[PDB]
């Protein structure tokens, strides 16, 4: 639809997926969806189209008002999404819109009150780093968008590799595992009997802007160790040289494979094909 | 948020370090990178709340029987280990490892674990043991050893398959829990 | 003195006048004086001169720290000075210094907490307009 640009039904499915992610409590994903909705909105006053006027409630809803209400709810989700960075990011701009255009300072007070709660949370407590796995779908029984396709899944915070493997096997019958983790199978590039393989990958660090040499604390970077990520490497053991007994570095060669995906984890979807 | 002490001993002829690293690495079977250092650790959820834990990797060389015990005190759980395919490992454990471990720490939850379970049923390995007059000693007598100590659990796993390996650590950490 | 540029004794009389205005509870004026003091300060780390190191307390006091402590007190005065606009103005820049240079977010939380109190005060209540007179001395 985004291609077809019929924005209204596009919003409708946005809300559908919001319902789904909420059912899964994927506050991160749900709030990202509402963000995508709010993206097309402006801070202008005039409600330009009633297309953005949805079925949840319907009256004047100045463009400004709808945008800010959305932003408010998104902030709520990030807060119970334990991702306060994006919460802060949107809180700033909600505040500036208040200041420059509506002059309702009570909203300022409540908004930044929550903002303080956010900063407190982020410095104070610690949260686990979710593991990432590479899912390589192969075979031909797979659907069009899955055949010979490799994805990366933003699993739970402490999923052991084969736990997630089993979880996927529940998602898919004919649940077998090819053992040559690195390459695909040319026969299986066309053969039926869907073949998959899974393995943890390395979340390549982010590049926190304006932080590259600053003596920043660790919390910010640990946030940046897991999220806002696209780059992923996998260390590849190899023997290249003589296999002398007492030594292994006569042959240690690591054929790391970098993985660049279209979008940034986390996203509206908890997985993505490697672009 | 808390951590758990967990020691592992055993002869150097089984390379339990490979098991530990492949577990903590979450490595694909037969894909672990051997580091140059010991005493691994991890942060683990199993039930209720996640916990830290450090694995006291101890070299089995007999001479180090003076630095191994200084690590023993205040150990939450210890993991005695062997090779299911090594009768000599059995002689060591029932003769040296199990006794002195029991003496140093007579009061700690204990679990015995097998190794090379894949090799336990390996026809070539068992025929080599027979022609070398070693025995592919099986589970029930391992259970007999367990009941001999009454270890809170006895398990058998493998490295190239990681079978029950995750389980192994699960009952290991639930020994306290 | 400002003409003579002997900044230290200049600061000394700044604090004298601060004492006076406080005795008169002229929080606006007192805070303006502390502002004039803080004007010469920078947000840099290095305490460049111990001249700015006054007699109230004396140790390392990184230039950054002294500036922010002054700013804090000035904000207090504006708050009980019922002039929250300038309070907001300095609160913003205290916050940005926190963000870009010290990364102590607890200070952020407390600072902007007071900032919210300020916005609440300014929209909510009303305050009288002081009258102005022309005094011609002859």
């Amino acid at each position: 639809y985004k291609e077809k640009k019929r924005e209204d039904i596009y919003i409708r499915y946005l809300y559908k997926l919001r319902d789904l992610h909420r059912d899964c409590e994927n506050y991160t994903e749900a709030a990202y969806t509402l963000l995508l909705h709010a993206e097309l909105l402006q801070w202008s006053d005039k409600p330009c189209v009633p297309h953005l006027l949805q079925r949840d409630s319907y009256y004047v809803y100045t463009q400004q008002e709808l945008k800010e209400k959305l932003y408010q709810e998104i902030i709520s989700y990030f807060d119970k999404g334990k991702m306060w960075e994006k919460a802060i990011k949107l809180s700033k701009e909600l505040a500036e819109t208040y200041e420059s255009k509506v002059f309702d300072y009570e909203g300022l007070g409540n908004l930044l009150k929550k903002r303080a709660s956010f900063y407190e949370n982020i410095i104070k407590a610690m949260r686990p780093q979710p593991e990432y796995f590479a899912v390589g779908y192969y075979g031909q029984g797979f659907p069009s968008f899955l055949r010979n396709k490799i994805f990366i899944y933003r699993g739970k915070e402490y999923e052991r590799r084969e736990d997630f493997s089993l979880r996927l096997l529940t998602q898919f019958p004919n649940a077998e595992k090819m053992t040559s983790t690195t390459p695909p199978g040319e026969d299986i590039k066309s053969s039926p009997k869907q073949y998959m393989q899974c393995f943890t990958v390395k979340p390549v660090m982010s590049l926190p802007p304006s932080y590259k040499d600053k003596p920043v604390p660790e919390q910010i970077l640990n946030y940046y160790r897991a999220n806002e990520v696209q780059q992923f490497r996998y260390s590849r053991p190899f023997r290249k040289g003589e296999k002398d007994p007492d030594n292994e570095f006569a042959t240690m060669w690591i054929e790391r494979t970098t993985y660049t995906t279209a979008y940034t984890f986390p996203g509206i979807l908890k997985w993505f094909e490697v672009k | 948020m808390q951590a758990i002490k967990c020691v592992v001993v055993g002869d150097g002829a089984v390379a339990k370090t490979c098991l530990l690293i492949s577990y903590t690495t979450n490595a694909f079977p037969g894909e672990y990178i051997p580091t140059v250092f010991d005493n691994y650790s991890a942060n683990v959820m199993v039930d209720g709340k996640p916990v830290n834990l450090g694995l006291w990797d101890t070299a089995g060389q007999e001479d180090y029987d003076r630095l191994r015990p200084l690590s023993y005190p205040q150990t939450d759980v210890f993991l005695i280990c062997f090779s299911l395919v090594s009768p000599a490992s059995f002689e060591n454990v029932r003769a040296k490892w199990y006794p002195e471990v029991r003496h140093h720490c007579p009061n700690t939850p204990i679990i015995l674990v097998g190794t090379k379970l894949d090799l336990r049923d390996d026809k070539d390995t068992i025929e080599k043991l027979k022609e070398k007059k070693l025995t592919p000693i099986t589970y029930p007598q391992g259970l007999a050893m367990a009941k001999e100590i009454g270890a809170v659990k006895y398990l058998e796993c493998s490295a190239l398959t990681q079978r029950g390996l995750k389980t192994v650590f699960d009952e290991a950490i639930r020994a306290v829990l």
